[PDB]
RNA sequence: AAGCUCGUAUCAGUUUUAUGA
RNA sequence: CACGGACCAAGGAGUCUAACGUCUAUGCGAGUGUUUGGGUGUAAAACCCAUACGCGUAAUGAAAGUGAACGUAGGUUGGGGCCUCGCAAGAGGUGCACAAUCGACCGAUCCUGAGGAUGGAUUUGAGUAAGAGCAUAGCUGUUGGGACCCGAAAG
């Protein structure tokens, strides 16, 4: 057993009821897998494109030949047209065939391991309960009264959008929606004319367990994606393969979340699946090292940065002072003169 | 009332002094061990 | 329950929850039995300690928590020439709780939280002992308690225990034994028996032999 | 000479982070084995059968030994009998993990191991069959 | 954890770093002490963490315990700092009692 | 380039002595 | 020597795919692979999964067959480590992977001939020593595709 999460109601006050932690939230937060899983999964909702099979070969051009004092590129026949006697066929040639034309049967979709895929989302979900992780991902969550923010199930019932944004204002995401909204920008590409004209920031994900008009309530309010706890996307959770979307859960969703994934106590629901195990015990190292344990079986430390010995080469012969550190006798060699010795 | 040292930080002072009083005893017995060393070298050079 | 009021995210319910527990522990007859309900109680009282990272109410909370072992069975009634008459028996389980919980949770405590739990492990071993009765001179209690400390943490031959844990008792016992304010029931130096033992923690083996026996007392 | 791990797994980089520290500060050459071992590639971290663990404790006087394998412990159905022994590794296959729990002993991580055995007192390091 | 928040934000994106031409990094999290994004300097990795901010002319010493990690709204815990720089430094040293130098 | 054993007494575009056509 | 270059702009050449590999990473592991399909969806995404199938998990042979414990799945020698003693230097014990030698079991040999029993003759083995695989991705190799781009006498 862990701590236990408080649930707030749609005025923003703490109700005496509090839910246990599901312990999907104790999955490994593997940013490595989230990346290598996201990437593939992001390429899956893609269309083909190719260039026209005919185009480039829709010319009737002939290679002029050897010893004609012009380059041997296939040149169009005809006369009086100005397209006569000129380069078609060849990647260099204007109106020629583009080098190795894009075909439709490029691999566009990407096959993932179903386990890997799942691991990902667990990590994703975990990181969505960390706050700091969420603050670094974006998401103005300085005013949300706790993470993970779990909300009373009467959130689903709200019909009119107007009221259901006031569910969020009271909860505190007032800021996160104004992060979006204010962020509306023109796309900076040719995407201005491939129907990608706009782009704004990704708001809160809302997670309901069963709909009573939440999906429609929020479908307008910009950036606010909702998801049924039974699905739960990677792409909504790790947007752009950055861990930790800010997530509101509903009381009902949160409770079911245990069934969906499974713990030590409960089963699984996904068939023969188990949440993955840590290859460490504590995701912190500096508790192992600044221990009572390890620091008891250890040779002592340095200064972190050595006091350099011998920086510059003082030479004896000249400099008397060094010629006394090497060989103390030379004081005695000089009081007796010794170089100047009579026989 | 009044505030105490943390128990890790309290242990530090205990195992700094187990080294600091150890080291200054090692150093001061080396200052004499090199004074004696010097005198062996001087008498050898002569 | 009590665990969930003690492991609450709300502060003001964890204050009241504890006071209610104090009244409840005083009530005493209800809690006569079950090692596991005791174990749990301790687990509950762990989370309460963890919610205090301010510097001087964790200095308040740890002492009050240890203080439990006292209020829990008071020597005003006084067991005299007597065995384990459900005051003593209650204490000997409630210790085992703390010492299970704190053995279980030694890894999982975070760097900036470790300050507390060490202070708690001091206050507790002081307020344990403190109840060996009013004093520590309890011939039929002590040898039982030396079999419900020895058989759980100072054993070391168990690798299952976290060898950083005894190391801490090792340092602390003497500075808080003399927070008793001479002779008593010291047997306790179980340490002599294990300094001793081969096939143990080469670390403790040399941490006792340097920190314990260097001091004269 | 192999320097730092080619792995991307950040929990493994956390181990190295510890063992590169324990290598240079402890000077028990147990550590300088494991820390070098951690880096090794995935064809040279071959999996250790729970069988090859059971064989290794038949070895005399090794009744009280924390067997360590930097690689993975795999389950085996062939062997019924298994000693009550503490076993540390990187990966415990759910199967194996169980096969050690029911027998009594513990399955423990390299950092659990690093705590209990800092210098590495009373350990045994096994390797999976390379060829 | 934190050692698992760091190495994610450290590389793998702390969406408020500025890469100076210098190479240097700069956590623009309106709360950190040194403008630089560095372990034990970022208020996101580290869990105990103090700073001074101003608000009006009022300079507060915000402090962030690790108790309060559950509850991101009551995260910081501020203090008006006198305004005689002499008492103010003593004011500071009081609260920092037993932290990282 | 990776892996394994070593980290050495592992050798060298070198001289010498010793022993043959 | 010879070939190219009057100048300037824009274009302009190791690509994609299929088979088959190496290596590294990740997931799981004696298993492993959801995505032909069905269920579901805020809809070419995401989330779920029945039955099968694929590759691996237990070998020796040519038509017919048999089956891996004398065993801490060995006897020694080393052998990373670890343990005892020593301030150290060392010595002593235990020995992983692996290497070397002695072997054995299983199948197959050279015979003995009670259709081939039984005992000897000796070796042999992508043999067992007591599983490492499966899938996805990346860097890359080989081969086929117009296949780095441009250029031929053709039918």
């Amino acid at each position: 057993s862990r701590p236990q999460v408080t649930v707030h109601s749609l005025t923003g006050e703490a109700t005496a009821n509090a839910l246990p932690l599901p312990a999907v939230f104790s999955a490994p937060i593997r940013p490595d897998i989230v990346h290598t899983v996201f990437t593939s999964v992001n390429k899956n909702k893609r269309q083909a494109y190719a260039v026209s099979e005919k185009a480039g070969h829709q010319t009737s051009a002939e290679s002029w030949g050897t010893g004609r004092a012009v380059a041997r590129i296939p040149r169009v026949g005809g006369g009086g047209t100005g397209r006569s006697g000129q380069g078609a066929f060849g990647n260099m040639c204007r109106g020629g065939r583009m080098f190795a034309p894009t075909k439709t049967w490029r691999k566009w979709n990407v096959k993932v391991n179903h386990n890997e895929k799942r691991y990902a989302t667990a990590s994703a979900i975990a990181a969505t309960a960390v706050a700091s992780l969420v603050l670094a991902r974006g998401h103005r969550v300085e005013k949300i009264p706790e993470i993970p923010l779990v909300v009373s199930t009467d959130l689903e019932s709200i019909q009119k959008t107007k009221e259901a944004v006031a569910a969020l204002k009271a909860v505190g995401a007032h800021s996160d929606l104004l992060k979006v909204l204010k962020s509306k920008k023109l796309r900076a590409g040719k995407g201005k004319y491939r129907n990608r004209r706009w782009t704004q920031r990704r708001g809160p994900l809302v997670v309901y367990a069963e709909d009573n008009g939440i999906v429609k309530a929020l479908r307008n309010v910009p950036g606010v994606e909702t998801a049924n706890v039974a699905s739960l996307n990677l792409l909504q959770l790790a947007p752009g393969a950055h861990l930790g979307r800010f997530v509101i859960w509903t009381e009902a969703a949160f409770t079911k979340l245990d069934q969906v994934w499974g713990s030590e106590t409960v089963a699984s629901s996904k068939v023969g699946y188990t949440l993955p195990s840590h290859i460490i015990s504590t995701s912190d190292v500096t508790r192992i090292i600044n221990s009572s344990e390890i620091q008891s079986a250890i040779r002592p430390a340095g200064q972190a940065t050595q006091k350099r010995t011998h920086v510059l080469k003082k030479n004896p012969l000249k400099n008397k002072q060094v010629l006394l550190r090497l060989n103390p006798y030379a004081k005695v060699f000089a009081a007796e003169k010794l170089g100047s010795k009579k026989a | 009332e009044k505030i105490l040292t943390p128990e890790s930080q309290l242990k530090k002072s205990k195992a700094q002094q187990k080294t600091a009083e150890q080291v200054a005893a090692e150093r001061a017995a080396r200052k004499a061990a090199n004074k004696e060393k010097r005198a062996i070298i001087l008498e050898r050079n002569a | 329950n009590f665990v969930k009021q003690l492991s609450s995210n709300n502060r003001k319910t964890r204050v009241n929850a504890l006071e209610a527990l104090k009244k409840y522990l005083t009530a005493k007859q209800f809690k006569e039995n079950k090692q596991i309900e005791f174990n749990k109680l301790w687990k509950g009282l762990y989370y309460a300690m963890w919610f205090s990272d301010r510097p001087r109410p964790q200095q308040r909370l740890a002492n009050e928590l240890g203080e439990l072992h006292g209020l829990y069975f008071d020597p005003k009634d006084n067991s005299t020439a007597d065995e384990l008459t459900t005051n003593d028996k209650a204490f000997i389980k409630f210790s085992r709780g703390f010492w299970k919980v704190m053995c279980f949770e030694w890894f999982n405590i975070d760097r900036y939280r470790l300050d507390k739990y060490l202070l708690l492990i001091r206050r507790v071993l002081f307020s344990q002992l403190k109840y060996l009765q009013s004093r520590n001179w309890d011939k039929k209690l002590v040898d039982e308690y030396i079999k419900k400390v020895l058989r759980w943490l100072p054993l070391s031959g168990s690798p299952k225990v976290y060898t950083g844990i005894p190391i801490h008792i090792v340092d602390i016992l003497l500075d808080e034994w003399e927070r008793l304010l001479k002779k008593t029931p010291l047997d306790v130096i179980i340490f002599q028996d294990i300094v001793a033992d081969y096939n143990n923690s080469k670390v403790l083996r040399e941490k006792i032999k340097e920190d314990l026996f260097s001091d004269t007392r | 000479h192999r320097t730092a791990p080619k792995s991307d797994n950040v929990y493994l980089k956390l181990l190295v982070k510890l063992y590169t520290f324990l290598a240079r500060r402890t000077d028990a050459p147990f550590n300088k084995v494991v820390l070098k071992a951690l880096f090794l590639s995935k064809i040279n971290r071959p999996p250790v059968s729970v069988s090859r663990i059971a064989r290794a404790l038949k070895q005399e006087g090794a009744a009280n030994k924390t067997v360590v394998v930097v690689g993975t412990v795999t389950d085996d159905a062939r062997i019924f009998e298994f000693p009550k022994t503490t076993v540390a590794a990187l990966r415990f296959t759910a199967g194996a993990r169980a096969k050690i729990v029911k027998a009594g002993g513990e399955c423990i991580t390299l950092d659990q191991l690093a705590v209990r055995a800092p210098k590495g007192q009373n350990t045994l390091i096994l390797r999976g069959p390379r060829n | 954890s934190d050692e698992i928040v760091w190495q994610v934000i450290n590389q793998s994106f702390c969406s408020h770093r500025i890469k100076a031409p210098n190479g240097q990094n700069f956590c623009r999290n309106e709360y950190n002490v040194t403008g630089l994004c560095t372990r034990q300097s970022c208020p996101l990795a580290n869990s105990k963490y103090a700073t001074v901010k101003c608000d009006n002319g009022k300079l507060y010493l915000y402090m962030k315990t690790p108790e309060r990690a559950h509850t991101p709204a009551k995260l910081w815990e501020r203090i008006k700092l006198s305004k005689n720089y002499t008492k103010a430094l003593q004011q500071i040293d009081e609260h920092l009692l037993h932290w990282s130098k």
